[PDB]
RNA sequence: GCUAAACCUAGCCCCAAACCCACUCCACCUUACUACCAGCAACCUUAGCCAAACCAUUUACAUAAAGUAUAGGCGAUA
RNA sequence: ACCCCUAUACCUUCUGCAUAAUGAAUUAACUAGAAAUAACUUUGCAAGGAGAGCCAAAGCUAAGACCCCCGAAACCAGACGA
RNA sequence: CCGAGCCUGGUGAUAGCUGGUUGUCCAAGAUAGAAUCUUAGUUCAACUUUAAAUUUGCCCACAGAACCAAAUCCCCUU
RNA sequence: UUAAUUUAUUAAUGCAAACAGUAACCUGCAUUAAAAAUUUCGGUUGGGGCGACCUCGGAGCAGAACCCAACCUCCGAGCAGUACAUGCUAAGACUUCACCAGUCAAAGCGAACCUCAAUUGAUCCA
């Protein structure tokens, strides 16, 4: 009688629990819901990613 | 036309194309004609006539209109005494 | 819609009539955000009903 | 990996810690609050909701404070709750022309200023906002009293403000003899206020040196062993004697 | 979801009529939906295709598609080009003929 | 002191929040400067009777340089407050 | 038949949890690793590439409302 | 086996290359298509669908199925060099 | 290796330009034009591919398409 | 640099702001300088440069439905005149090979009893 989702079955990181996602949306999700407490040299990686992603995504490609 | 966008990862739409035309649920873009207010004194009655008709969009035109805008845009809209109301649903098709 | 509503049980002309109910029913479905102020009664069925 | 707790807390977490834990409670409570200051270089918007232009609807508003700038001659004296302003400038404040910076300075000015509560005479780098804000709440000493250590914005007048409420608590011969009657007027024209002797010791502190000022509290040489010791045997001598 | 209640006159006003009991004996048998209407909706696959599913058939979909062959012949003046599927009860039925098709299931009693 | 009105339009957030900023927000516009206005003339009550800009026990208002500079300091004035006021009026009553 | 080949376990990546480390003695801000003598002191908008097919204002840094109100060489986009 | 007859390496790039145009000694392992709307697909349910919000004049929920790699001269910020 | 050093970072800078872009097999498949800081590119058209719904499509014969050659258009039959 | 956009820096001035009397230094806003800074350097073209051209219209090339090029040959336009129902609406068509722009127009309502070949310019902003 639904007093649980088996979304809340699944165990892993904790922003990616029960949400699919891109690659950037995921790298997003991130560096919102964990972002803070992230070590400086990752937390850069990680905005660079976006960065990257976002200008990949926008712009360059196929069927603009 | 940001495919996704930085904070939310989302479709944006460009408003150019909201604050121009008119979406028809139908699948049809109404536009307002280009030059419809400007250099009158030259235009002819006729040709003024022409410019002032609210004028439907192309195929490709439309496409292009569906793909700038997002599904916000395309919901169905049922409100008060608007004057296009009847315009959304089309009668009497047949390929 | 109503009187198939009528016919259908749901939706108990004994009782009120309230957007509550009609809602409960589900012939009605609103939405406050996309800023629906409830319900406009319609001819379609005026005979017939 | 990932932190256990966020950066933004850090600080806070150190306070919890170790020597300023320690700190007494009363003191760490003002490092707490963080209330926001009164405006200076912007005009507030009076209610929370407004009606805009262009469509009839009423939207909320919230107040934004400009950033601003205190430079170290600002700790030194008095400014008022002002300091200098880092900013652009579009070029004939229309947005097509060039975006350029701007430094926005106040204008200083130096003053003599009698206190009754210290007696003594303070040329201090004030300017005419300070001023009118002294006016207003017609005595410096008042002022000083009155007026919240976030819209103070210097360490100086924290000092002052700090000496000011020790004066108000010991009750201490600051006119000397021949002036007890004068004294006890002036300590009740500032009846209002005037806390406990010990919040008053750590009023305008910054964090270093009330750190340092619990430090040197709980300095002490050791206490020798031996003496301990000492005390335990007698202690014992005691209990063998009762029974 | 309420099961509806019994009413003095068939069928209600709005059109709708309860299944017969007992159940019409016949090779094939129609269920109805969660709302207790007839389940022959109409669909379109690409803006031009137009076609019409029967989709709660069970027992023998084949002696249903012919029945419904039979039926729709003098309509059209051909046979109505179908599509069964044993395995999810269904009759994909080219061309738009559901008002008509639900009205022959109620006639047969489902 | 300077205000400054905030060209760009800082977007709003929450109730117990603080709105992240953009370096266009850093752009200003600069509406007044304090300085560059109608000065005003402070109330002041007097200690002494000076010149003919006042007599003993008489509030009045002063330029403001007056007031700051001379006045004050010397203890030839005092500001205008509900205190001492109270205090004036009884001693004028004794008078 | 020589050169060579081959080989698993060193360890490592992503998480989860949990808030870490730091004086045997001696030496180490003078030219550090130097046993032993009379002078100063920290805070001050990031920018630009880049996108706009140039470029000059401008160009992002739990869920849902919503890519909505808004903003914008009213365009890129935000 | 050869002798006989037949047969103008390969990729790239071209209107067109055996070209006397590019590249490539050879072996080794490494070394380059990643994303929505809208469609189509087949399921589920159906005047409703969805495990709130969204969409709905057969629709809606479901998955499946498309969108590369290497390369400047550069510009700017903060260090380090007589 | 100074027309403005070197190093790190922003920087996976950007490249309408060049080079490259890896299992098998089958199938359909060739270039009217438009604007364009555009002619080394691009959006629309045209051609092309797929899935659909369809009812005509090509080939065409009399009659017909202006005054100051070759043909074409149109066009029932077949 | 006498190209466009700026003066944030220095430059003095000028006005404020501070001050004093008697019948200068700082800060804010203006000013013209000096220094700089951000800058971009259109295309077509029998290579590029130089020269010429760049939008619109009529005739030839293109002889008989459309269409058709060159830095091919030749003429021209960037208005003028008359009205002031040069009102309002609206079936159905043409179309400069896309779109955008263009053209024509039965009926109706309301009134009487356009000429011209080109004669022109989107959006946003004002
Ligand atoms: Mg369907
Ligand atoms: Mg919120
Ligand atoms: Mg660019
Ligand atoms: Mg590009
Ligand atoms: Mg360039
Ligand atoms: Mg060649
Ligand atoms: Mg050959
Ligand atoms: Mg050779
Ligand atoms: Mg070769
Ligand atoms: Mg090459
Ligand atoms: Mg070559
Ligand atoms: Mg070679
Ligand atoms: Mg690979
Ligand atoms: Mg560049
Ligand atoms: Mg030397
Ligand atoms: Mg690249
Ligand atoms: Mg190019
Ligand atoms: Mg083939
Ligand atoms: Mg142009
Ligand atoms: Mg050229
Ligand atoms: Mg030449
Ligand atoms: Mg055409
Ligand atoms: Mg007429």
């Amino acid at each position: 009688n639904f007093e649980k989702h088996p979304k809340e079955l699944i165990r892993g990181p904790i922003w990616l629990r029960g949400w699919k996602g891109n690659e950037l949306q995921r790298c997003i999700r991130k560096r919102k819901m964990v972002g803070s407490r992230m070590f400086a040299d990752d937390l850069h990686n990680l905005n660079k990613r976006i960065r990257y992603l976002y200008k990949h995504f926008n712009r360059h490609g196929k069927f603009r | 036309l940001t495919y996704f966008s930085a904070r939310k990862g989302k479709r944006k739409t460009v408003k150019a194309v909201i604050d121009r035309f008119l979406r028809l649920h139908c699948g049809l873009w109404v536009r307002r004609k280009a030059g419809y207010k400007k250099k009158l004194w030259k235009k002819t009655p006729a040709r003024k006539k022409r410019l002032r008709e609210f004028v439907f969009c192309n195929k490709t035109q439309s496409k292009l209109l569906d793909k700038m805008t997002t599904s916000f845009w395309k919901r169905r809209n049922w409100y008060v005494d608007d004057p296009y109301q009847k315009y959304h649903d089309r009668t009497n098709l047949k390929v | 819609r109503l009187q198939y509503l009528i016919d259908l049980g749901r939706v108990d002309p004994s009782q009120p009539i309230d957007l509550t109910q009609l809602v409960n029913g589900r012939g009605v479905t609103i939405q406050p955000l996309k800023r629906d102020y409830g319900v406009q009664l319609v001819e379609e069925g005026a005979d017939t009903f | 990996p990932l932190h256990k707790y966020p950066v933004w807390l850090w600080k806070r977490l150190q306070l919890r810690e170790g020597i300023c834990s320690r700190l007494p409670g009363h003191y760490l409570r003002s490092l707490e609050e963080e209330r926001t200051p009164t405006p200076v270089h912007y005009r507030p918007h009076g209610a929370k909701f407004k009606i805009n232009p262009k469509n009839g609807q009423r939207e909320r508003v919230e107040d934004v404070p400009i950033p601003i700038y205190f430079p170290p001659e600002s700790q030194r004296g008095l400014w008022g709750g002002e300091g200098w302003i880092l900013g652009q400038i579009y070029a004939n404040n229309d947005k097509l022309s060039k975006r350029l910076k701007k430094v926005w300075k106040p204008q200083l000015f130096e003053r003599e200023f009698y206190s009754e509560i210290l007696d003594k005479k303070f040329t201090v780098t004030v300017t005419m906002r300070t001023l009118d804000l002294i006016d207003e709440a017609y005595g410096l000493d008042f002022y000083i009293l009155k007026a919240s250590g976030e819209d103070l914005c210097s360490k100086f007048g924290m000092d002052l403000k700090r000496g000011m409420l020790l004066r108000l608590a010991r009750q201490d011969p600051q006119l000397h003899p021949e002036d007890p009657e004068r004294r006890a007027a002036i300590y009740d024209k500032y009846k209002e206020f005037a806390i406990p002797e010990e919040e008053a010791e750590w009023v305008g502190l910054t964090l270093e040196e009330a750190i340092e000022k619990q430090r040197l509290l709980e300095e002490k040489d050791p206490v020798p062993l031996f003496k301990i010791y000492v005390a335990e045997l007698i202690q014992q001598l005691q209990q063998q004697a009762l029974s | 979801i309420p099961d509806p209640p019994k009413h003095e006159h068939y069928p209600t006003p709005s059109g709708w009529q309860p299944p017969r009991d007992p159940p019409p004996n016949l090779p094939y048998f129609v269920r109805r939906s969660r709302m207790h209407n007839i389940p022959v909706y109409k669909d379109i696959t690409h803006g031009n295709r137009q076609m019409t599913v029967i989709r709660k058939v069970e027992g023998d979909i084949w002696a249903l598609q012919k029945d419904v062959e039979d039926f729709l012949s003098p309509l059209l003046g051909k046979t109505p080009v179908t599509q069964v599927n044993e395995v999810t009860g269904t009759l994909r039925i080219k061309g738009y003929f559901d008002q008509e098709l639900k009205a022959w299931l109620l006639e047969k009693g489902f | 002191t300077v205000i400054v009105e905030r060209w760009w339009k800082v977007p709003l957030a929450g109730e117990g929040r603080k709105p992240r900023l953009h370096r266009r927000h850093r752009v200003y516009k600069l509406v007044e400067d304090t300085k560059h206005r109608p000065k005003e003339n402070l109330e002041l009550i007097l200690t002494q009777s000076v010149e003919n800009v006042g007599v003993r026990g008489d509030l009045v208002s002063v330029k403001k340089s007056l007031g700051r500079n001379r006045l004050l300091p010397q203890g030839l004035a005092v500001y205008a407050s509900p205190e001492n006021k109270k205090l004036f009026e009884e001693e004028k009553l004794l008078r």
